[PDB]
């Protein structure tokens, strides 16, 4: 029989009051009670996060913008676990739609570049507060707000800057809100890591490949994110969620390389040079390396003194080391 | 040193569902090992929880394409342990409609065969003529391919008012649309080709390997149920 | 031995059923999925199986 | 660093409401149009054909519906086909190899589930081998009842795909963004 | 310069709207022929058709499978396609009025159709999926059997000629079309012309009832456009080259006595009308022999791979050096040894 | 004919318990040798070593069965197993139902003692 | 060569004696090695030096010394 | 620059075109359940002699059809001389042709039941 | 509740268009079968397919699988 892996008992109070009876043993026909919202539930990380949650049946909000990004979630929940929502930032009534019933919120909202729309300011801190302002007025039990790794208020970089202003924010109007930090993410089709390593025609660094930073799955953080759903013990804490051990930039593409049996191009550039081509190429439609990006290609990982890790979750990170082939194994030609 | 493939699942030839490893040495097949359950649904096993009524329906849905002929099967079993006869006017309707099953069912599989040789037109000419019968079909039953209409006992409804005149009227013609698709198909060299000596089996081992019907009458044994035990 | 064409017929009786037909050059599983427990046929096995898959 | 503030709108309509009110809109609807238009008029399907609903789904292409007149043209191979059609019963040893084909067909691609059978199990809803719907494994466009549904009910299954490109932002999303 | 532009703007234009509809006839055609309608929604009477599959595919993503080389994946379409078009450079629609007016024409014409079986050649090794590479074998071999037939048809014509500018050979059938002396050498060129472009009944190259598919197996999107399109494009092709050589080209019947009547002096009036007459007598040849195309892939079930080898090798081979043999002594007895 | 498929064994119930251990030790040779071809095709992130750990606890789960025909039907049954994994007739999603310990940790409460057990009904 | 054998036995688990690899030690006797164990470094070995051993004699070896009598 | 040249250069540019069209507007989303070789839907070498054969054979052949080039191409030149020459030629090569088909180069249970009683 | 059937069993087979099609039910005296087996043509015929298609071309394998005319509703039920 199945089991509620993700449940410590059977009944359960929300912080709302609401009384969350869970009912069969734990598999796709039955059903936790609970009701989420996953802000950007069709991306890299929101995709892991919402199979965790939809495998036990609780029911799943996702707000998404593009109709045909939606469509591998629905898989993921029995009939009526998974249900869709029109969403918009610039609408709040629909941010109000998709929060209204739910008893955990968790934003994954963010952007790794800047668009005609959203600018960095756009996107981390008025998104956020705007989520957090419909979280507050319906008085949601938990809100989990998803920030990067070094975000500092003051910091060189725009996206960190905007990612500390989107915590402080956050923190001033859900008083009760956690925040996770997580590393850079790898795993399966991941952004900007592993798959960008194995099929770029050149990886060109202004810092000689020399960040640090404890890359993390995928998997882990998702796990991780779910148990910080599950327990409301995590209330009001800042967690950062990074891996094992500390690798350089070049360290993990020579462990790339050893496991690809292929040897993946490496080009030094100036960051002025690479700057100006950033810049020129952020002129295309599609993603592409941003200039804020090659600015974070100088800020080596720094962890917070005083926050929550995997521990007191009680889980352990996978090794990179380990997946590595598991991970990039498409590419190896052999 | 044999080389294997994987005929299906996804090969038309293969009809969806027939995983057929071969191992061939350079072109010859040296052995085949078809894999099926591709299609395997449990039948017999979902049969033993339902009425007799209930459990009709499951043999439409054995031999696709003969849907009234798997009926009769199962209500002829159904009547010999029951120990009742059918009425007259409903065996001449089973075996009106048997037969109407047997044309249907032939179009599909010559059709078919010829495809899968190449040739594609015969396949859009018999399925025009299926579709004339499936119109009758539907009309005594209200189902085009599951009729569900042949009942342990005789058949569900009575036939509908003006039923035989157009069976006749189809019929007058049908001749015909034989004679096309043989037109194309006897005597061509190449469908020859493709055909003859092809696939043979002897009397003998037709017999032992449990073949029946064309697969028997082919090797030169007459033997036909519909002659030899008269149903 | 006496008969070629028993020897699909014999699989099929050993996969819903068990039973072993002593001297079969090829016994196995010939409906069933790959690695299937149990043999359905059997009046103490259940409707539904004891098993499901979906896509994870 | 130096934004600090915002002007975002409040009520910026959905894509669902949203009407093209702009020299760019308009050309955006154009391009967006010419692309429908192709993804309608170029309908080519995998045949992935299982039991009865396959007879079904061969007389839609017989001379009376000819689907071959409106654009569907079956392609064996997934590689060179939009859309896969389900049309079967599902059992649990062909489950990998349907997902595995869904798998391999280049985007964009849709999935249509044709039959009971496929849809939620059907006849066999309660065997031991039979997986209760193709939505387990593969994601879902279009569900056409019946069993097997007539060669008229896909043909509406496919206009109802063809109503679902054709109402498809490609570039007006990229806008949006 | 401008005049060249021009000229050759509107020979592409033709050639390539040519193929994609002959597309669309064939769909139309074998679906009459089939009781049933084919494309009638697509644009008025279907006539958009070929536009809408090309979109779509245009708009589809490429996949490079795993263990394949991309490289040579998504240039051998690129080749065959690109040689199936130089092949018409040389394809004339009226005396001289062509893009190369070569003195080697015929030899321009063989040697870029030899350069056709590249594309076979390379996908099987490219693709990796196996079904490609049986396919690919098989059709590389069955290509260059029928080549063989191609060539020695060619070498027989040049027989009556004693030239390789292919408007020369035209012309030296004002006084009959060749197809009547060698009637048939016409209908062993359809069976091979046939063959060469891997049709029906000779579809063994990418047949998808032995093989999936075939060596396209594992090409979607604009690979499989150029596939496509250098099929057809090829179809028409060798239909020209049928055209010229057995059919008298751009020639239909003297029409002197009525621009005699009709016209007192040479003028731009006159000289289009002479070459909408040359034109339209040269397509409605090609015409006819692409709707022989389709109409053989209606009627005839495929050959096998043994067949077809058999068949060139053993039955169409030893007639055509028969005829190697039984020409020339034809031209000694009468001392008819054409001039140069 | 219909003849047998490869490495297929006719079926022969062992009059001895002695000339069952045989054929016993022998089809766990076979199993050891053909890991690594079972590690290539099913393509699996485990280890070659995992994949004999594996081996060696099916063998063992039957290691003090007497009867001898519940032996012979065991013994049967694995031999159909071995042919089923060596000719790739398997897919790699029934291959991996024999490793369910290497898939990752399911969830924060794995209930132990009665209590955990009791909260979540499962007492 | 003999030593790779030992290498080879030794890093195995069931042992506590990493030193009592004489070259004629018997695994059932000495060892403990259990008739699965005798399997498993049988094929160990093979594995080692890439030859492929016969059913008969492969069973037929139970100590170091007929290992390196083979080998 | 006349119209041959012009033409030859223009039709590789147009294949260009439409590849860089179709990479610069279809989605590009590889992913190892995608990038997998298409067999029927799941995963998983001798050869005859006549395969081998039909192409070496293919090469004499050739040589064979396409030495009588510079022949049509001065028939009259040569006149009855010529012609003589060709027919032993052709004879020549015709010979070998009948060892192909004699040999059958490219070509690729009926015993009785007896009981002793 | 449905009709009850006097106990006992049949074979009873047919002529169907594929060959002979049978059925085996085993009736207990109750409304419901105790044991239906269908005995499909298709099943004997692809059982055959490796004794008859052996020593042909793969094209000649195409060509007996037509023939033997199978449903595979009929080969597995
Ligand atoms: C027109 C020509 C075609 C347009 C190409 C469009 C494009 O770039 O898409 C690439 C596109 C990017 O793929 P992706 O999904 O983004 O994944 C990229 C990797 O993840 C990793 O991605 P990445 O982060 O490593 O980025 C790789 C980057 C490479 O970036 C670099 O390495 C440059 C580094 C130097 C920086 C400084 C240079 C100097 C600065 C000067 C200042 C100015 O390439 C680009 O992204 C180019 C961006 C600019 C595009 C400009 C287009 C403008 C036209 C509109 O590749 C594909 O889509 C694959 C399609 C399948 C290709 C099969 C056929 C190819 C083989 C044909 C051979 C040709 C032979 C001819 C004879
Ligand atoms: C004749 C054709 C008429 C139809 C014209 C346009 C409709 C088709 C447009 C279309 O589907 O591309 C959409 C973008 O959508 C827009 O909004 C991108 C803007 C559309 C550009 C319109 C250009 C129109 C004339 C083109 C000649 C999908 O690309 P996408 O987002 O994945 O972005 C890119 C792009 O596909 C690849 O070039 C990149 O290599 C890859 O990295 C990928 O990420
Ligand atoms: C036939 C019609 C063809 C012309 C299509 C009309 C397109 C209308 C686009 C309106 C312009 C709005 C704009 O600012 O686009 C800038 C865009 C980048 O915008 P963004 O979404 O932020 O992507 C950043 C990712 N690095 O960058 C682009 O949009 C590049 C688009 C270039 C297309 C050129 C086509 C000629
Ligand atoms: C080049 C690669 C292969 C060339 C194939 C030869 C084709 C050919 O026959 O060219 C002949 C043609 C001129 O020949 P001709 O018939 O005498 O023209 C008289 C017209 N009144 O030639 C022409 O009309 C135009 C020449 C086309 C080829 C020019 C390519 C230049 C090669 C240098 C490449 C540099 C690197
Ligand atoms: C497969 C398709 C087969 C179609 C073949 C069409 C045959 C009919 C056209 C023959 C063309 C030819 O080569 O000679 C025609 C020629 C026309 O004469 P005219 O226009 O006055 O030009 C004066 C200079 N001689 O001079 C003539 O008129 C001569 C008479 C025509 C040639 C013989 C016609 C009878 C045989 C036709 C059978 C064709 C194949 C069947
Ligand atoms: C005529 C149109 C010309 C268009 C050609 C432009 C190609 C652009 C595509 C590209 O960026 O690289 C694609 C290529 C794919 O190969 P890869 O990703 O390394 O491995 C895949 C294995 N599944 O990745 C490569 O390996 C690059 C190989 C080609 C080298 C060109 C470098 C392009 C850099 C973009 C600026
Ligand atoms: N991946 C990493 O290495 C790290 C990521 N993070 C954070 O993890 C979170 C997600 O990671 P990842 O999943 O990789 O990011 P993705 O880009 O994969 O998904 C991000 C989500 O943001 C949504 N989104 C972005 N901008 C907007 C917007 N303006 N309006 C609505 N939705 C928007 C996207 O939706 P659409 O698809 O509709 O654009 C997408 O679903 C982000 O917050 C990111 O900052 C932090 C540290 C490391
Ligand atoms: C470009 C490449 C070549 C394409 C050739 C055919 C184009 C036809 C087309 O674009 O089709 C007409 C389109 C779409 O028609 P619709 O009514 O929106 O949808 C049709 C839905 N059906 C299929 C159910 C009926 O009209 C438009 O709205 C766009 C008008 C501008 C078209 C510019 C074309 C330039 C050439
Ligand atoms: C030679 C060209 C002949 C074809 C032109 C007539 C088709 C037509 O113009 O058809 C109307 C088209 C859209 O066709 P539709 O949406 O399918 O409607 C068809 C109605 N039904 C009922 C059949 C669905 O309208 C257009 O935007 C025309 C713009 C296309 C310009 C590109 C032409 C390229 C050459
Ligand atoms: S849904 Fe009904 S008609 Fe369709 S395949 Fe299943 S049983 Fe047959």
């Amino acid at each position: 029989m199945n089991s509620f892996e993700n449940l410590a008992q059977d009944v359960n109070i929300t912080r709302s009051g609401k009384t969350l009876i869970a009912k069969g043993t734990g598999g796709r026909s039955s059903r936790t009670g609970y009701t989420a919202t996953v802000f950007g539930a069709n991306g890299f990380l929101g995709s892991y996060l919402t199979a965790k949650l939809a495998k036990h049946g609780t029911t799943v909000v996702v707000p998404y913008r593009e109709e045909m990004a939606k469509r591998h979630l629905k898989v993921t929940g029995d009939l009526g676990v998974v249900n869709f929502l029109e969403m918009d930032l610039r609408n709040l009534e629909s941010i109000d739609e998709a929060v209204r019933h739910s008893d955990i919120v968790v934003n994954l909202i963010g952007r790794e570049y800047e668009t005609k729309n959203f600018n960095y300011y756009d996107v981390h801190v008025e998104g956020a507060r705007r989520i957090a302002e419909a979280v507050k007025k319906h008085n949601i039990a938990r809100y989990i707000h998803v920030s990067a790794f070094n975000a500092e208020i003051d910091s060189p970089s725009e996206f960190n800057h905007t990612k500390g202003l989107g915590e402080q924010v956050t923190k001033d109007i859900v008083p009760w809100a956690t925040i996770v930090r997580p590393a850079p993410m790898f795993g399966r089709e991941d952004k900007w890591f592993l798959d960008r390593m194995a099929r770029s025609p050149c990886l060109v660094s202004a810092n000689k490949f020399q960040e640090t930073s404890n890359p993390v799955h995928v998997i882990d953080v998702a796990a991780a994110l779910e148990r910080i759903c599950f327990d409301d013990s995590t209330v009001a804490q800042t967690f950062e969620l990074y891996g094992p051990q500390k690798f350089t930039q070049k360290q993990i593409i020579d462990m790339v390389s050893e496991t690809l049996r292929k040897e993946v191009r490496h080009i030094e550039l100036p960051k002025a040079l690479y700057q100006a081509y950033t810049k020129a190429t952020q002129a295309i439609w599609w993603p592409t390396y941003s200039p804020d990006q090659v600015e974070r290609q100088f800020l080596s990982q720094k962890i917070d003194p005083s926050a929550k890790t995997f521990n007191d979750l009680d889980l352990t990170p996978m090794e990179l080391p380990d997946l590595m082939f598991k991970l990039i194994r498409p590419y190896r030609v052999n | 040193r044999a080389f294997t493939i994987n005929f299906g699942p996804q090969h038309p030839a293969a009809h969806g569902v027939l995983r057929l490893i071969l191992e061939l040495s350079g072109e010859e097949i040296i052995r085949s090992d078809p894999h099926v359950g591709l299609l395997h649904r449990g039948t017999e096993k979902l049969i033993e929880y339902k009425t007799y009524m209930q459990a009709l329906p499951y043999f439409d849905r054995l031999d696709y394409v003969s849907m009234m002929t798997n009926e009769q099967v199962f209500s002829l079993a159904v009547e010999k342990l029951l120990n009742v006869e059918v009425p007259l006017r409903g065996k001449y309707i089973r075996t009106m409609f048997g037969e109407i099953t047997r044309v249907l069912n032939h179009l599909m599989s010559v059709c078919s065969h010829a495809m899968d040789v190449g040739a594609l037109t015969p396949f859009l000419w018999g399925f025009e003529e299926r579709e004339k019968l499936m119109e009758f079909y539907e009309r005594v039953s209200g189902a085009r391919l599951h009729a569900a209409y042949v009942r342990p006992g005789g058949v569900s409804q009575d036939l509908p008012a003006g039923l035989l005149d157009d069976i006749y009227m189809w019929a007058t013609q049908f001749g015909d649309r034989l004679d096309e698709i043989e037109e194309l198909l006897t005597d061509n060299r190449i469908w020859k080709l493709r055909t003859v000596n092809i696939g043979t089996v002897t009397a003998q081992d037709a017999l032992n390997l449990g073949l029946s019907g064309p697969m028997l009458r082919g090797s030169g044994i007459p033997f036909d149920i519909r002659k030899n035990a008269p149903y | 031995c006496l008969y070629e064409g028993a020897n699909w017929f014999e699989r099929e009786a050993y996969d819903m059923y068990g039973v072993f037909f002593e001297g079969h050059p090829d016994l196995r599983r010939i409906m069933t999925d790959y690695g299937f427990e149990g043999h359905p046929l059997r009046k103490d096995f259940p409707l539904t199986g004891y098993t499901e898959v979906r896509w994870d | 660093p130096r934004v600090s503030s915002s002007s975002m709108p409040t009520d910026f309509p959905l894509p669902s409401q949203q009407k093209p009110n702009s020299a760019v809109d308009y050309t955006l609807t154009t391009l967006d149009a010419v692309a429908n238009w192709a993804r309608q008029g170029s309908f080519w399907p995998v045949t992935f054909g299982l039991a009865c609903c396959a007879v079904e789904m061969m007389h839609v292409s017989a001379p009376r519906y000819d689907q071959d007149r409106l654009g569907i043209i079956f392609r064996a191979s997934p590689r060179q086909s939009d859309i896969m059609i389900v049309a079967g019963t599902l059992t649990n040893k062909m489950a990998p190899v349907l997902r595995q084909v869904y798998d391999q067909m280049p985007e964009p691609r849709w999935v249509i589930s044709m039959g009971s059978c496929a849809n939620g199990g059907g006849y066999y809803h309660f065997s031991y081998s039979v997986v209760r719907g193709c939505d387990r494994i593969v994601p879902v466009d279009v569900y056409v009842p019946g069993c097997p549904p007539t060669s008229e009910a896909l043909m509406y299954g496919v206009f109802q795909l063809q109503r679902k490109m054709r109402n498809t932002k490609i570039t007006r999303m990229w806008y949006r963004k | 310069m401008i005049i060249n532009i021009v000229e050759i703007l509107i020979f592409l234009v033709c050639v390539l709207f040519s193929v994609a509809y002959l597309t669309v006839a064939e769909r139309k055609t074998l679906a009459y022929m089939q009781r049933r309608l084919g494309p009638n929604f697509v644009g008025y009477y279907g006539l958009l058709q070929a536009f809408a599959d090309a979109v779509k595919l245009l708009l589809k993503e490429i996949v490079l499978p795993k263990e394949s080389n991309y490289i040579i994946l998504v240039i051998s379409p690129l080749i065959t396609l690109i040689t199936a078009l130089i092949g018409w450079v040389v394809i004339p629609l009226g005396p001289g009025i062509t893009l190369g007016e070569l003195n080697l024409g015929i030899l321009f014409s063989l040697a870029i159709g030899s350069l056709g079986v590249f594309g076979s050649l390379l996908s099987g090794w490219s693709s990796n999926s196996k079904y490609s590479l049986l396919g690919s074998i098989r059709s590389t071999a069955q290509l260059i059997s029928y080549e063989l037939i191609l060539t020695s048809i060619f070498i027989i014509i040049i027989m009556f000629v004693s030239s390789l500018n292919i408007t020369t050979i035209i012309e030296t059938q004002r006084v009959v079309w060749y197809c009547i002396p060698l009637l048939p050498l016409l209908l062993i060129f359809f069976i091979a012309s046939v063959a060469e472009t891997a049709r029906p009944p000779f579809d063994l190259t990418e047949s998808e009832s032995e093989l999936v598919a075939g060596y396209f197996t594992e090409y979607s999107g604009s690979p499989f456009v150029f596939f496509f399109l250098a099929e057809y494009s090829n179809i028409i092709l060798i239909s020209a080259f049928n055209g010229y050589l057995l059919l008298g080209g751009y020639l239909s019947f003297n029409y002197s006595y009525l621009f005699n009547i009709l016209f007192n002096d040479y003028s731009y009036v006159s000289f289009l009308f002479e070459g909408l007459i040359n034109s339209s007598a040269y397509a409605i040849k090609l015409v006819f022999l692409m709707f022989s195309f389709i109409w053989v892939r209606a009627a005839f079930p495929r050959f096998t791979y043994d067949n077809l080898i058999n068949f060139c090798w053993i039955i169409l081979l030893p007639l055509l050096f028969g005829i190697f043999l039984i020409i020339p002594s034809t031209l000694y007895i009468f001392d008819s040894f054409p001039t140069l | 004919a219909i003849i047998a498929t490869a490495f297929a064994e006719t079926v022969k119930f062992s009059g001895s318990k002695q000339e069952l251990q045989k054929r016993t030790l022998a089809l766990y040779r076979q199993f050891l040798r053909g890991a690594p071809t079972f590690a290539d095709l099913y393509e699996v992130q485990f280890s070659i070593p995992t994949i004999r750990t594996k081996i060696r606890q099916e063998f063992e789960r039957h290691r003090f069965v007497d009867d001898l025909s519940i032996q012979n039907v065991l013994y049967a049954k694995g031999h159909m197993e071995y042919q089923e994994c060596i000719n790739f007739w398997k897919q790699q999603a029934q291959f991996l139902k024999y490793f369910p310990e290497e898939d990752d940790i399911q969830g924060r409460h794995q209930p132990s003692n009665f209590v955990d057990k009791f909260l979540k009904n499962r007492a | 060569a003999e030593k790779r054998i030992a290498a080879v036995l030794e890093s195995f688990d069931k042992i506590s004696n990493p030193a009592a690899i004489t070259p004629t030690a018997s695994f059932a006797k000495d060892l403990n090695l259990d008739s699965l164990d005798t399997v498993e470094v049988v094929v160990a070995i093979e594995e080692e030096f890439g030859i492929e051993i016969p059913d008969k004699e492969a069973d037929e070896i139970k100590s170091v010394n007929q290992a390196v009598e083979y080998i | 620059m006349n119209t041959f040249i012009i033409f030859i250069i223009l039709i590789p540019i147009v294949g260009f075109a439409l590849l860089a069209v179709n990479i610069l507007l279809a989605v590009y989303k590889p992913y190892n359940e995608k990038l997998g070789a298409f067999e029927c839907g799941l995963t998983s070498l001798a050869f005859n002699a006549a395969f081998i054969l039909v192409a070496i054979l293919f090469l004499p052949f050739d040589l064979e059809i396409s030495t009588l080039l510079p022949y049509v191409m001065s028939i009259y030149l040569v006149s009855n001389y010529g012609f003589t020459i060709v027919l032993l030629f052709l004879l020549i090569l015709i010979i070998g042709f009948v060892y192909e088909i004699n040999t059958n180069a490219l070509k690729i249970n009926t015993d009785s039941l007896i009981y002793k009683l | 509740k449905g009709y009850s059937v006097p106990p006992g069993e049949t074979y009873t087979a047919i002529e169907a268009p594929k060959g002979e099609m049978g059925v085996y039910v085993v009736s207990d005296g109750s409304e419901r079968p105790y044991k239906c087996k269908i005995r499909a043509p298709g099943f004997a015929h692809l059982g055959a397919f490796d004794h008859i298609a052996r020593g042909h071309f793969l094209p000649d394998a195409v060509a007996i699988i037509g023939t033997m005319d199978l449903v595979f509703g009929e080969v597995d039920r």
